């Protein structure tokens, strides 16, 4: 789990800095875990090259982290996120629809059911619209109503779709007065613009750092059990930089600098939303068999007969003063191969 | 004491303590959008 940390984190940058450049100077919000599961799902039932791309575009080094340990590593993590804490709302979880006539393999379905938190269900792709609903719905659902519309568009020849959902609600360790929270406060959008957004308003001891290298602010807020906020405020104008830097390396170095010590914190209020069509960009990322013609999904079905044809995530965000709720769900689409 | 003020783009982490992972990662540019 240690060594896995590292490298989940260090694929959530750099997926990062690849929508710092579809979407440059744009709102970004995404659960990596919920990519990174579902990717490590598929890659159950993929063989050969098929596997191994997909694993080494999450940043895993086969000589150092051999396949079957990958494997076994998510089932950990996957296991340890869903067991339950008090004061902690978190499940992450996994639902397949596999077409009606597909022959999937007793091996994989085992796989995924016992070791991989995934419901599976038989699904009428002949009904397309039907299914795309049924499969928003069941979304929808495992969100507490959060992820809506996850898919917007489904191929007409889809046969199967496999979903990654992940919901998470938690209260601050100090929670903030809302008799402190400014209605209406300024927040800069860009050099000469500004919003206004309700601004919470807490003096309390917080670990904090001035990273005296990467020049920005770097603020720890608790939730009450399990769970932490890390707040990165660069300075002005230093943004790209900061987010060039971001990499394991620089959270374990803050991990060690972090100092708890009085602060007059101001914080917004507030909610927002993204959306990814990942298919491209996977693709650009390593994961290529997967789509081809030739595609090895041989530990899936028995006549290997689909390939990948599209993936997309969805992940919404709000911070009020009671905590955090977020919500997140990864789509990915197979077809015929 | 020294002031905080989140009044412009950030980078957001929310993190999870027993496996060490990053749940949920953004930057917040507009937070009204
Ligand atoms: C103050 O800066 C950090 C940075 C990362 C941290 C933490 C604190 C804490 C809280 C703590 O340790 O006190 C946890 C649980 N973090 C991680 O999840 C994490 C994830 C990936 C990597 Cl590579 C390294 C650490
Ligand atoms: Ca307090
Ligand atoms: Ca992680
Ligand atoms: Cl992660
Ligand atoms: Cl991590
Ligand atoms: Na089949
Ligand atoms: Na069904």
């Amino acid at each position: 789990l240690y060594k896995m940390s590292s490298i989940n984190a260090d694929f959530a940058f750099n997926l990062y800095r690849r929508f710092t450049v579809e979407t440059p100077d744009k709102n970004i919000f995404f659960s990596p875990v919920s990519i990174s599961a579902a990717l490590v799902m598929l890659s159950f039932g993929a063989c050969c090259s098929t596997q191994t791309e997909i694993v080494e575009t999450l940043g895993f080094n086969l000589t150092d982290t051999p396949m079957v340990e990958i494997q076994h590593g998510f089932q950990h993590l996957i296991c340890s996120l869903n067991f339950p804490k008090k004061e902690l709302e978190l499940q992450i979880g996994n639902a397949l629809f596999i077409g009606k006539h597909l022959k999937p393999l007793a091996k994989f379905l085992n796989d995924v059911k016992t070791l991989y938190e995934t419901e599976v269900f038989s699904t009428d792709f002949s009904n397309i619209s039907a299914a795309k609903q049924e499969i928003n719905s069941h979304v929808e659902m495992q969100t507490k109503g959060k992820v809506v519309g996850l898919i917007q568009d489904l191929k007409p020849n889809t046969i199967m779709v496999l979903v990654n959902y992940i919901h998470f609600k938690a209260q601050w360790a100090n929670p903030f007065d809302p008799s402190k929270t400014e209605d209406s406060s300024s927040f800069l959008i860009d050099k000469t613009t500004t919003v206004q957004v309700p601004m919470m308003h807490q003096m309390e001891q917080y670990y904090h750092l001035v990273d005296m290298e990467l020049n920005c602010t770097v603020l720890q807020m608790d939730y009450s059990k399990n769970a932490l906020a890390l707040f990165v405020l660069p300075k002005e104008g230093q943004m790209e930089s900061v987010e060039a830097a971001m990499s394991s390396k620089t959270l374990k170095k803050w991990n060690r600098l972090l100092q708890k010590g009085w602060v007059d914190l101001f914080v917004p209020k507030f909610s927002i939303s993204a959306t990814y069509d990942l298919g491209a960009t996977l693709l650009k990322m390593g994961i290529q068999h997967a789509y081809s013609e030739n595609a090895d999904f041989s530990g899936l079905t028995e006549d290997n007969g689909l390939k990948l044809s599209n993936a997309a995530h969805k992940a919404v965000l709000h911070i009020g003063e009671k905590g955090t709720e977020a919500a997140g769900a990864m789509f990915l689409e197979a077809i015929p191969r | 004491h020294p002031i905080i003020q989140i009044d412009r783009s950030f980078m957001l982490l929310i993190l999870e303590r027993s496996t060490r992972s990053i749940l949920f990662l953004g930057k917040v540019v507009n937070p009204t959008e």
